[PDB]
């Protein structure tokens, strides 16, 4: 009801009725959701101006936090309803707001939360179903309708309007069932095929009133004939109604089949091989699989029952095994099914054994359609047989590689051309890195062929005078003009149309080219996570934005240019198309300034090519545009170019460009980078010993000189400084603390600045602070030295420490200030104390992480902590009155959570104490949002920001539930000291049980949690991890209690071990546990001997059903596909992260996947450099690989491109090794944490636990350590885990643990 | 060449590549391409081939992180079986053996010894088979 | 003011060390045809390229200039790459057609093609054409 109105007072006098500008987003979120698709429209004209209103201010909406805005989440939402219209122009206006938002990052979008593609099944076997029955009237509905008012349509509509209405009542639960409305005024009214699709079977329908006369006779049911006689007069009526009757008629074939309607069914096999007409052929031959995917739900459910109806199974089998799925898959490919087609040859592979090179031609075909990064390439990897020339260019082409062996498949081509487009391909490897004499060549060699690739060539030639911005290059596009035009050439005609000064003409021709984008967006709607998949292509739908924005100019938000390239996600490829817009941008512009800003373009180019690498091409884009020359700028590709190679020798060059720059001025932003070229020599000392560490800590003096104000030229300094320290007592230890505070001093003049980069940092440096203190309790126990001097050292840095408190944010802080808590506590207190009074003052700014702690606090006797805790809600108490009673409400809810964890199928435990439900009832406790791994997380300050960025956004920003109490009775999973689980309702009301187990740690598994999803972090800010597009799933522990530790039950949780039961009984294969009892292993088993008894047991015990799993877990076959491919993200980078770690060895029963995609999980994985693994029986692998789970995951190739992209993701995880070594030393640091495994320490520690964060900087270097002597490669690490997992010995040597025959 | 001939060398760019993970992979598709398993060549320069295959392959163990001692003898052993004229082989084996030896010590001179007169032996055999490897061999 | 007497005495020497020394030496990075000077002595086709391809950005007044350019294809070795620089490379110098032509030539003896040996001979040059001429004897 609720509308945008002209008049505020009609607004105002409907607001009184109805009871600032993220209110106004969310009521203009609510105006978004349409009850008129008319009413939509002018909802989105005005969306698409309340976005131009917020102007700046929606930027600063959007950029505030790391993590992406919730008020953006509204607006992220706002886009998954936003330009998808059944009317072109209602998608299209949405489609213009959208442009106005910009396009976030994928990583950074985090509205994974929507149920989106998943659902309730929508198949049921049907004409029992009210649904199926209501999908009769739908299809009498519409079409059927239109054709009963066809007066020769309507006498059979008519008959099947009569024969719908005998079959089904009217009324009223019919009726309530029924949509009814017109409809219910229209139920008043009711009241092996040769000959099919060839020659009569025409078009479909003609071939289905053919197929329906032969099924009604096929159907074994009188009723389902009946239904079919019914259906066959709907369907002469209607094409469509005989489309939705063909599906009914083929289940009712399937129900009764005639031996001759076998031989028809084998016909049709035959048509659909034989297979416009023929795309509606092959949408029959989808619809047929469609009705064996039906069957085969009618199949599950005669497999769900316990004869006739498994001799109907037999058949559909029969049928089933009639299809050959290759040659349905060969259909498939000329389906362009892709992902669908690829399950098909995936179920050929399965049906029949098949040589691996003659999977593979199929597969390379597979792969094209696939699109996968891999691609071709990735199979061809797979593949043992060397590839075709042809092939190999097509694996280049997967590769994408470009660069060198561009001329390789031009070569190719040059040796023979069979295609005008392949010698296109090779035009396109011309133009490599957008070189403009390479084009003029390639046009001249274009023209003198004739062919629509040389047309395409002159489309192609029109996008390079769109680079050149030359009005002869403008009549080049004319001469491309009046010929077929690519949706790039059409976006180098909109460039045109720049030179046209077409004006609203032109914007005429953009919303042509947004017609092309609309097509995109047709291909763009799919299955949730279809959309980060088609970013790239909204993002260039967002180019086209910006365009029409420049083009208003030409007539004539922020929108800045640079503020959409920071908001869209970055991707190498991303980059260079966002270059190509940017340059197009400043061509557009006539002024010497933006020719000067088009240099700054492309050297923006040149920092997206530096994370893209290709450093030659990078140089070329250089050499492409330059001018507008910065000595800074010159530096900076210097830089890039230096990091590829030759960092010193660019260094050396740096400095003569830093001696043109410099004779004085600051020049804004250049004398920064003057300190940042400086901070570049310093990497370059540490790189050469003949470059002094003094003298680079002078240069590093002189760069915090450049800027002051800087953060990352403090933390840069504190990062050389903090190393410069260690090397200064060379082990020496003993006095370091006064170095270490100037080097703090640096680090906390970085984190004032803040950066997202510096919040890492700074955690580190506050845990060497926290060492630095236990070092001077020690010192001052031992009486080595002067325990005054060391004292005296340590209470200046305690100064320092509270300089940096009033600097630093308590959001700032966020969740390491709560992780370095626990670690913080310690017996000698005193300035340490205080210090820990400071991260009191963090708990104080946010309840939730107070709340945190608190239960952590609760499970260790921590006499102390406990003491500290009261001096903390003393201070809570000066907070405010109310920050006191929180506190004391919290502690009563911390109460009810013990009584929770003792736990003395469903059990009504909050029906048998009555205070546990009284204390859920009551509202005196403070509304606790219900924990979440990502709710325990801090929202991340901005990178945009430096400073405050943290403070504006919530330190941790999330939807905050309010407990509603739990049900008197909740069923609780069953186990020695089992878990109890029970949902509180939240606010949202949604409800899950936790259940806290005794023998399990909620804080130890918290410090674990803490470390997991740093990656994911890290995986949005990544291209590569975006490409992926994969999630990283966290556990979430919240039990006071370090006996019992509770987590809200994963929905769809499997135990990997409970579903290979399933497996196991859904084959009906049986194994006693007494007959894996019977199987017998000497403690000092033979290792050749154990392998081999192993090998024969494990073959017959797993026959593999991990491809029948993911089968069951997505009905689509591209669903399928999708799970496969949430099964690659599952373990894979995850594992090796485990295995890197050395700490998991999850049980098989631990490890969970979520049953609507198959997610990897572990669980409780208390070992830690596999100190499990050494304990009993130890496992080679890092990661478990059940041999029939590889199997699934592998789908035709067991090996996975997807695995070897996250062994990548992993070397990606290892260039941020100072974010991992921090974490490593949290996790020995934090007191609750154990090094080896609080009445003993009020106020646990491993040597073994020190040598392990060793081992875990051996795991960064990838170095084998394990091998004598001995050179470390992340890429053959991959390759060697693969291995370690497939050695049979290595499953020998592991006893228990997965425990897989497979 | 049906044999890697020329993509065995493409290998050796491979290795001037310097990515051990990929040189890995060419080394099994060099001996793939003689055969699935192929067997030493009749022809001698083809057998001689296989020989320097199993030698990159030593280099490449080198490179690895983790290699089998054992392994890297017994790929040594076979290019020693494909030729025992060639100089190559016996080159390749008498550096894996210089290798073996700084492990047989153990950095001990006694503990090296007898595994120092088999490799001495075979940088004999390595400098009669060719001189090219000679004078590393004699010093 | 040694700097350009050293650019015309570094291409007298014909040598790559004497001229990587003159680029250090230089105060100024070479820019445009001096960076081109530098490419040489650099002696790497993929920075070559990109140097033609920005050297011809700000202006195509060279035959010479487009010739560098197709020196880098020839670095490609690439025969259908080299036949598509000599198509562009015919239009392009309306006023020197087949002047590159003889490089084309060589690239045709590069193609062992009879009929592409033909196009070349076809094209008649006033020039000693190096090898290629000699190719032209081949040719027959
Ligand atoms: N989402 C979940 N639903 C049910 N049980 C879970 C879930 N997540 C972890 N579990 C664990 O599942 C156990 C039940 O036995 P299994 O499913 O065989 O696994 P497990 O090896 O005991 O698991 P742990 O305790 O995590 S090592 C309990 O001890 C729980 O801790």
């Amino acid at each position: 009801f609720l509308p945008d109105h002209p008049e505020l007072k009609k607004i105002k006098a409907v607001l009184q009725e109805y009871r600032d500008l993220q209110t106004t987003l969310q009521l203009s979120m609510k105006a978004i959701q349409h009850e008129n698709v008319d009413v939509r429209i002018h909802a989105l004209t005005s969306l698409k101006e309340t976005l131009y209103k917020n102007q700046e201010k929606l930027i600063k909406y959007a950029t505030d936090s790391e993590t992406v805005e919730p008020i953006i989440s509204q607006l992220v939402t706002v886009l998954l309803k936003g330009c998808q219209d059944a009317n072109s122009q209602a998608r299209l206006l949405c489609g213009e707001c959208l442009g106005e938002l910009g396009a976030i990052d994928p990583g950074r979008l985090d509205f994974s939360t929507t149920e989106t593609q998943g659902k309730d099944f929508t198949f049921v076997t049907g004409v029992e179903d009210s649904s199926f029955a209501y999908g009769l009237l739908m299809e009498l509905t519409r079409a059927y309708l239109a054709y009963a008012d066809n007066s020769r349509a309507q006498d059979s509509a008519a008959y099947a309007i009569q024969e719908l209405l005998s079959i089904y009542d009217c009324r009223h639960q019919l009726w309530r069932r029924f949509p009814e409305h017109v409809r219910e005024i229209l139920e008043p009214h009711l009241n092996k095929k040769p000959i099919y699709l060839s020659k009569l079977g025409s078009n479909f329908a003609e071939w289905s009133a053919s197929w329906a006369g032969y099924l009604i006779t096929k159907v074994r049911h009188d009723l389902a004939s009946k239904i079919f006689t019914c259906c066959s007069i709907m369907m002469k009526h209607d094409f469509k109604v005989t489309i939705y009757l063909l599906p009914h008629i083929l289940v009712y074939v399937l129900l009764g089949c005639n031996q001759e309607d076998q031989q028809e069914v084998y016909a049709e096999i035959m048509a659909v091989l034989k297979h416009i007409a023929s795309d509606l052929c092959q949408l029959s031959t989808q619809t047929v699989f469609s009705m064996l995917d039906h069957l085969t739900q009618w199949a599950r459910h005669k497999f769900q029952a316990l004869t006739v109806d498994y001799e109907d199974y037999q058949s559909v089998t029969r049928f089933l095994d009639l299809i050959p799925q290759d040659t349905l898959a060969v259909a498939s490919f000329r389906s362009k099914a892709y992902t669908r087609a690829v399950m098909h040859f995936e179920s050929f592979i399965t049906e029949k054994k098949q040589n691996i090179q003659e999977h593979l031609g199929f597969l390379q075909k597979l792969y094209a359609a696939m699109h996968e990064p891999d691609g071709v390439a990735g199979v061809s990897a797979i593949r043992k047989a060397e590839p075709s020339l042809k092939e190999q260019i097509l694996e280049h082409e997967s590769l994408g590689l470009l660069r060198d062996a561009t001329a390789c498949y031009d070569r190719a081509i040059q040796l023979e051309p069979d295609q005008i487009i392949h010698y296109h391909g090779v035009v396109k490897s011309m133009l490599g890195l957008g070189q403009l004499s390479t084009v003029i060549t390639q046009v001249n060699g274009v023209h003198a062929n004739r062919s629509e690739w040389t047309d395409e060539l002159n489309t192609y030639r029109v996008e390079a005078a769109w680079k050149l911005s030359q009005w002869d290059l403008v009549e080049n596009y004319l001469a491309a003009d009046g010929k077929s035009t690519t949706w790039s050439v059409r976006l180098g005609q909109l460039l045109l149309s720049a030179k046209k000064r077409d004006i609203t003409a032109f914007y005429d021709s953009l919303k042509l080219v947004r017609a092309e984008q609309i097509v995109p967006l047709s291909a763009a709607s799919f299955e949730r996570g279809s959309y980060q998949r088609g970013y790239e292509y909204i993002v260039r739908l967002h180019m086209l934005c910006e365009l029409e924005h420049s083009i208003k100019p030409l007539f004539q938000d922020s929108l800045n240019w640079v503020a959409r390239l920071e908001m869209t996600q970055n991707s190498y490829r991303a980059k260079e198309p966002i270059l190509a817009l940017r340059r197009a941008l400043l061509s557009l512009n006539k002024r010497p300034d933006y020719n000067e800003m088009v240099g700054e373009c492309w050297l923006q180019s040149a920092r997206v090519a530096r994370k893209a690498g290709h450093h030659q091409t990078a140089y070329n884009a250089l050499l492409n545009a330059g001018e507008s020359r910065l000595a800074e700028l010159y530096v900076e590709r210097a830089k890039w170019l230096w990091s590829k190679g030759d960092v010193h020798q660019a260094l050396i060059v740096l400095q003569k460009g830093v001696e043109l720059c410099f004779p004085t001025p600051p020049e804004g932003k250049n004398m920064l980078i003057h300190g940042r070229a400086m901070l570049l020599v310093g990497r370059f000392m540490e790189e050469t010993a003949n470059f002094e560490s003094n003298a680079i800590m002078k240069k590093y003096k002189d760069v915090t000189a450049c800027l002051p104000e800087w953060e990352d030229g403090h933390f840069y300094l504190a990062k050389y400084y903090d190393k410069l320290m260690p090397m200064v007592t060379d082990n020496k230890m003993e006095k370091q603390g006064d170095l270490i505070r100037y080097i703090v001093l640096h680090f906390g003049r970085s984190l004032q600045y803040g950066n997202q980069f510096i919040y890492q940092s700074m955690p580190r440096m506050l845990t060497l602070w926290l060492d630095y203190g236990t070092k001077a309790y020690e010192w001052e126990k031992a009486g080595r030295s002067d325990r005054v001097q060391m004292r005296n050292d340590l209470g200046k840095i305690n100064k320092v420490i509270t300089e940096h408190t009033n600097y630093l944010a308590p959001y700032q802080f966020l969740t390491a200030f709560s992780q370095l808590i626990s670690r913080i506590c310690h017996s000698h207190d005193e300035v340490f104390v205080v210090l820990m009074e400071i991260i009191a003052k963090v708990f104080l700014a946010y309840p939730q992480q107070a709340m945190w702690m608190m239960t952590a606090v609760s499970k260790s006797s921590y006499p102390m902590r406990v003491n500290r805790c009261k001096e903390i809600l003393n201070k809570a108490i000066h907070m405010k009155k109310s920050l006191e009673k929180f506190v004391g409400d919290a502690t009563r809810l911390t109460d009810k959570l013990l009584e929770l964890c003792n736990k003395p199928s469903t059990l009504s435990m909050s029906t048998h104490f009555k205070m546990l439900k009284k204390l859920v009832e009551e509202a005196t406790f403070s509304e606790i949002l219900i924990p979440l791994q990502s709710v325990m997380i801090p929202t991340l300050p901005s990178i945009l920001g430096t400073h405050a960025n943290h403070a504006s956004h919530e330190p941790f920003p999330g939807h905050w539930a309010y407990i509603a109490g739990f049900d008197d009775m909740v069923e609780i999973l069953a186990s020695l000291q089992k878990p109890k689980k029970i949902s509180l309702k939240g606010s949202d009301g949604k409800f899950y049980i936790m259940m806290c187990k005794p023998k399990d740690d909620l804080r130890k598994d918290c410090r674990l949690m803490e470390f997991n999803s740093l990656i994911n972090k890290c995986l949005r800010k990544d291209a590569e991890s975006r490409r992926r597009e994969l999630h990283i799933r966290t556990y979430a522990v919240i039990p006071l209690n370090d006996e019992c530790g509770i987590i809200e039950w994963v929905n769809n949780t499997a135990g990997l071990r409970p579903i290979l039961t399933k497996l196991y009984k859904e084959k009906g294969v049986y194994m006693t546990g007494k007959e894996l009892r019977q199987c017998m292993l000497p403690k000092s088993a033979a290792l050749s001997e154990k392998l081999k008894v192993f090998r024969e047991f494990l073959l017959p015990r797993h026959p593999p059903i991990f491809h029948e799993w993911f089968l069951r877990t997505f009905p689509d076959p591209t669903s399928w596909y999708s799970s496969r491919s949430a099964y690659c993200r599952s373990t894979a980078v995850m594992s090796m992260v485990g295995y890197i770690l050395g700490l998991g060895d999850r049980h098989g029963e631990n490890i969970l996947f979520d049953s609507l995609t198959g997610e990897c999980v572990h669980v409780d994985f208390n070992c830690l450099f596999n100190k499990g693994e050494t304990f009993e029986v130890p496992e080679i692998v890092p990661f478990r690989l059940t041999h029939n789970m590889v199997n699934g995951m592998g789908p035709m190739g067991t090996e996975g491109l997807f695995r070897r992209a996250c062994e990548v993701t992993m070397r990606l995880m290892r260039d941020q090794r100072e974010p991992l070594m921090s974490v490593l030393k949290t996790f020995l640091h934090d007191p609750l944490v154990e090094w080896s495994k609080h009445s003993k320490a009020p106020l646990v520690v491993n040597e073994k636990a020190k040598t392990h964060v060793l081992d875990i900087e051996q795991r960064l270097q990838g170095v084998i350590k394990t091998r004598n002597r001995v050179p470390l490669s992340i890429e053959g690490h991959v390759h060697y885990l693969i291995q370690e997992a497939t050695d049979e010995n290595l499953l020998c040597q592991m006893y228990l643990g997965w425990t897989p025959y497979m | 060449s049906r044999l890697a001939e020329l993509y065995v060398e493409r290998a050796k760019w491979l290795w001037s590549k310097g990515d051990v993970h990929q040189a890995l992979i060419v080394l099994q598709k060099g001996v793939e391409l003689c055969f699935p398993e192929n067997e030493t060549p009749p022809e001698g320069k083809n057998m001689l081939i296989h020989g320097r295959a199993m030698l990159l392959v030593g280099r490449f163990m080198e490179e690895t992180a983790n290699f089998e001692s054992n392994a890297i003898m017994k790929k040594y052993k076979d290019v020693t079986a494909c030729l025992p004229e060639w100089e190559d082989g016996h080159f390749y084996l008498a550096k894996y053996y210089d290798k073996l030896m700084p492990m047989v010590t153990d950095n001990k001179m006694e503990k090296q010894g007898d595994l120092i007169r088999y490799i001495v032996l075979h940088f004999g055999r390595s400098l009669q088979y060719g001189n090219q490897f000679i004078y590393q061999s004699m010093p």
